[PDB]
């Protein structure tokens, strides 16, 4: 494991991005 | 130090106080470096800052300030969070994809790491010559550079080594002749460049060479450091193809766009005024489906590739020769460093033995072991034998020990003999070490002490005067030495010849036989070329070179030495000695190679300083040519090039396979001639002379053991000098454009469904199928989970199975065109048929099985007329839920169809991008959250049945991974 060690690096970050996103419209309300 | 050419070398030792046999001291260089800094231009100085620059962007605001104004009419009167729902998922798809962007950016960067700046020091901490980091170079230090190098900083030239220094300064100066340099000031302190005589400018290059000097200015304050200041600072053909394409797909989607503000017309007073809705839904698809700006995923496969490429050995300087890379047509590599190990073993020799008339025959002999130990056996007729017995061989290693500017070295930590010199030298210190002609005790010497034991018995007979260096008009060299202390006979002082066989031989009168000497004649000549062929020709292709004594040399003030034409005939009146035979093997991993490129239809060119017959018998070998194909025309020696027409010239380098023995200036007309048959070639090299012909080519192919000017005029370098790594950039060049079009159809389809989707409710006047909140919802997910999982996806089947692509072949073809049409129209007629369904023959209250949902827009007074049913289940949350999740399991559907362009499943499964699976079960974790997690499916809209209703997304969704293997059916059995 090394260069495909930074898929789950990028997916993460982007899940995180997301998931940010939603709990932010639960908060707004 | 500002005018440091207007003053003397010892101004500049005096004003830095550095000695000049010294060079700076650490504590020195640790005050230097703290008062000028590092030897480099400043780094220029982000992750909020890029966040706001998707948001400059017109038709993004459009869609805000509708959602304001949409706002601020209900606040004076689902619609109120709607502005602030929009902007946090717009930020979110903006940190996505500008994340993403700087990544790549920042490791396609990092590549320069590999091959960074280096300079040359004496410093005080030791007595050798230092090779550093330029960056790390500080005004004051003594530098040194020779033929090849790069000038790391504004230098006083200190002294010329050499006799004399020529210099590239071009890139500075405009001036393309190298240029002469000397010692003295130049007393003008306002003087230009041009005539700054003892300089060395930062940049520039040594085209011949050596020299020692003291650095004066590095970083800014250097000539090219000032123009880089002021400087102020094109595009690849498959960049102007994207972006052509870009604005064509950027039109028509603008135009339809409008179109759906247009074909609602009359809908504008339902439950002027009414536009805000319809313009706000109409700019939503615009956001979506119009990429602007260079996806991020594109150049993160870009980044991923070099980074795999470099991991490979094949460090790429120009990117847009990674665009190249996949359209080389042919291939032209030196044999030496590239083709073979470079490990020379001299396993094979001989002397005469007797001569009578007509007859000749010969002593040969073998030798075993091929590193550079002095480890192995001298046989004969396959029996251990001891060299001295043999006269000749006395002579022969006599010739070996002085013909030679090498010597070899025990590595101690290592455990093994290495070289000093050249290779093709050491081969001859191991083989004297072999014979020990003169049987010197060794069995108790150490093994440092072994390493040159035999070679200095021999070199202790003799001085050695001087050297007639080697010159490629005679491809001989020579040296001559007086006989050392005066032995007991005092016999006269003696030549050393050794060179190529053919141009040697022709200079002998006489040939040994043991100690005598007898007259070299036609049939000796013939005996002797015979087993040279024989060598070269057989199983292990030897490089043979001739060794002769000149036994009557001319006295010493007949010769002058600052002349290397004068050494020929210097050489001439000779007496031939013997023969050795070097191998120097085939790289394991090149026969393999080469088949790769005749499956990739990419022609493999050898150029090689073997003769013609050894160059051909090579490329038996290692399979450029076949054991018994016809060569008479595909091969070729410089001499052989230069005397064919200009036309015969061209029309041999379409065919040719191989060439041997060629002019300095003959790989750029080979690259000339083949650019007239629009091949794309890729060259190596590694000389300053070689320079040309790199630039020339479609990629110039440097090694990582050559010089800095050829790396410098070259798009890629070999890490590892070695031929397979090149045919594996193209590998990786082909597989890099491949992911591009896998993302790029996964890209277009996706976004024209958007379109087709939208379009088809405006168009029959259907209720909307998507809300604009969740549309930009869909949008996020695909681009920021299983989008970007395909940037991770591995190399395409048997793309070295396909003939070079075309430079001038279009991005998209009609019939790929296609794929994304009809792959694109069923996604849109498969999202507005799931809310439809759900309408038409759906078991939760429906509309009418002929046709009567087209006309929703008549009801709450309309009742008594054709309905018969309640008007308010058009604005229901179960239609838009059905429409949603068809299209966000059939992004997730159509990103299994871009695991490869051709392809089926069948032999590419879904788990070969196993990150791919990782996103879309991410993905779906996402979307039953926003069905189940209770305040969110109310900001869009309610939840799917527990079973039957998925199994209708399901089957709905499906089918496009059935399509899709078809139209890759009708490309896979197409060809
Ligand atoms: O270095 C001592 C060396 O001397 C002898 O070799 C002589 C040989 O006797 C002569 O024929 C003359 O040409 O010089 C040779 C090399 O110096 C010993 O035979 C030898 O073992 C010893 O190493
Ligand atoms: O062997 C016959 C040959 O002997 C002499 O040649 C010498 C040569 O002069 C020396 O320099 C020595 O290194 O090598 C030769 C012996 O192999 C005679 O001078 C010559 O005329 C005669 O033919
Ligand atoms: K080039």
């Amino acid at each position: 494991p090394q260069q495909a060690r930074q898929a789950l690096q990028c997916l993460f970050i982007n899940f995180c991005a997301i998931l940010i996103c939603l709990l932010l419209i639960c908060i707004i309300g | 130090m500002e005018a440091a050419h207007s003053k003397s070398t010892e101004e500049c030792l005096a004003y830095f106080g550095v000695s000049e046999t010294t060079g700076l001291t650490p504590d020195q260089v640790k005050r230097h470096l703290e008062k000028y800094g590092h030897n480099e231009l400043p780094a220029e100085e982000s992750l909020w800052e890029l966040v706001i620059e998707q948001f400059e962007d017109l038709l993004v605001r459009i869609l805000l300030l509708a959602a304001c104004i949409s706002f601020v009419l209900a606040w004076f009167e689902t619609a109120f969070v709607e502005p602030f729902v929009i902007l946090l998922i717009l930020i979110a798809n903006a940190i996505v994809g500008v994340w993403q962007e700087r990544n790549a950016e920042n490791a396609i960067e990092a590549l320069k790491e590999y091959e960074p700046e280096m300079g040359k020091v004496y410093r005080a901490d030791r007595k050798s010559v230092q090779r550093i980091k330029a960056r790390d170079i500080v005004p004051g230090d003594i530098v040194e550079v020779a033929v090849g190098d790069k000038v790391p900083a504004d230098i006083r030239i200190l002294s010329i080594k050499s006799t004399t220094l020529r210099v590239d300064q071009s890139i500075l100066t405009g001036e393309s002749v190298s240029v002469i340099k000397h010692t003295e000031p130049v007393p003008d302190p306002r003087a230009v460049n041009q005539d700054k005589k003892n300089m060395l400018f930062s940049g520039t290059n040594i085209a011949a060479g050596k020299a020692l000097g003291i650095v004066a200015t590095t970083g800014v304050s250097t000539e090219i450091g000032k123009i880089r200041d002021q400087m102020a600072a094109d595009k690849t053909p498959l960049q102007q193809k994207l972006d052509e394409f870009g604005e064509q797909l950027s039109k028509v989607i603008s135009l339809i766009c409008v179109a759906v503000w247009l074909i609602n017309i009359g809908h504008f007073n339902d439950p002027i005024r009414g536009a805000i809705y319809y313009f706000k839904i109409a700019v939503a698809l615009a956001v979506a489906a119009i990429p602007e700006g260079l996806p991020a995923v594109i150049t993160t496969c870009l980044a991923l590739g070099t980074r795999r490429m470099a991991k490979k050995n094949a460090i790429v300087r120009s990117l847009p020769s990674v665009e190249t890379l996949g359209c080389t047509s042919v291939i032209c590599s030196d044999k030496t460093g590239t083709l073979t190990t470079n490990q020379m073993s001299v396993c094979k020799m001989f002397i005469i033995d007797k001569v009578d008339g007509d007859f000749c025959s010969l002593n040969e002999f073998s030798i075993t072991g091929s590193t550079y130990a002095p480890e192995g056996e001298v046989l004969k007729n396959d029996k251990p034998i001891r060299s001295g017995q043999f006269d000749g061989l006395v002579e022969l290693a006599t010739i070996c020990a002085l013909c030679n500017d090498s010597s070899l070295d025990f590595n101690e930590t290592k455990g093994v003999y290495e070289k000093v010199g050249e290779a093709t030298e050491t081969a001859l210190t191991t083989l004297v070490e072999k014979m020990n002609v003169f049987n010197t005790e060794v069995r108790n010497l150490s093994k440092v002490e072994r390493a040159n034991a035999c070679n200095s018995v021999i070199r202790q007979l003799m001085k050695k005067e001087f050297t007639l260096e080697f010159s490629r008009d005679r491809k001989s060299m020579s040296v001559y030495c007086s006989p050392a202390k005066s032995s007991r006979a005092a016999v006269g002082n003696k030549m050393f010849v050794k060179g190529a066989p053919e141009g040697v031989i022709d200079r002998c009168n006489y040939v040994r036989v043991g100690t005598t000497r007898v007259p070299m004649t036609g049939p000796v000549k013939e005996k002797i070329l015979s087993v040279i062929k024989e060598w070269g020709t057989g199983r292990d292709t030897l490089r043979c070179l001739a060794l002769a004594t000149r036994d009557t040399p001319p006295k010493r003030e007949e010769m002058v030495l600052d002349d290397s034409s004068r050494f020929m005939e210097y050489e001439t009146d000779l007496t031939f000695v013997g023969v050795v035979g070097m191998l120097d093997p085939p790289r394991k991993e090149v026969m393999g190679s080469i088949q790769l490129c005749r499956d990739a239809g990419i022609r493999v060119i050898m150029i090689t300083g073997d003769n013609k017959g050894t160059a051909i018998a090579i490329c038996r070998r290692i399979g450029i040519f076949g054991e018994n194909e016809e060569v008479a025309d595909r091969a070729y020696t410089g001499r052989e090039f230069d005397d064919l027409p200009l036309a015969e010239q061209r029309e041999a380098c379409r065919r040719a396979c191989c060439f041997a023995r060629v002019e300095p200036s003959h790989k750029s007309k080979i690259v000339e001639y083949l650019q007239s048959y629009d091949e794309i070639t890729a060259m190596t090299g590694d000389g300053v002379n070689d320079a040309p012909a790199l630039k020339k080519a479609e990629i110039g192919i440097a090694m990582g053991s050559g010089t800095a000017v050829a790396k410098t005029a070259s798009e890629m370098v070999l890490a590892d000098d070695n031929f397979s790594t090149i045919v594996a950039a193209v590998e990786e060049g082909r597989a890099i454009y491949n992911n591009m079009k896998q993302f790029i159809r996964y890209l277009i389809s996706s976004n024209v469904g958007e379109v087709v989707c939208i379009f088809l409710t405006a168009a029959l006047g259907l209720p909307e199928a998507l809300i604009p909140v969740q549309l930009l919802w869909v949008n996020l997910v695909t681009d920021g989970l299983p989008a970007t999982a395909l940037g991770f996806n591995p190399p395409d089947l048997d793309i070295m199975d396909r003939p070079p692509r075309s430079p001038k072949e279009p991005l998209i073809s009609g019939w790929l065109f296609f794929r994304y049409m009809a792959i694109g129209g069923y996604v849109g007629a498969a999202t507005v048929g799931a809310a439809a369904w759900w309408f038409m023959y759906a078991e939760d209250g429906p509309g009418v099985t002929y046709h009567q949902l087209t006309h929703f827009m008549q009801c709450t007074e309309d009742h008594p007329h054709f309905e018969g049913l309640d008007c308010e289940i058009f604005e229901a949350p179960e239609p838009m839920t059905m429409a949603l999740s068809v299209l966000v399991t059939i992004e997730m559907c159509n990103a299994l169809n871009s695991l490869s362009e051709n392809q089926s499943l069948m032999r590419m499964p879904p788990w070969v991008n196993i990150w791919l699976l990782g996103s879309i079960c991410l993905s779906m974790s996402l979307h039953f959250l926003i069905l189940y997690v209770d305040p969110l499916p109310m900001i869009f809209k309610l939840k799917a049945l527990d079973l039957t209703q998925w199994l209708m997304v399901l089957k709905i969704s499906l089918p496009v991974i059935g399509l899709d293997e078809i139209l890759k059916f009708i490309a896979r059995n197409y060809l």
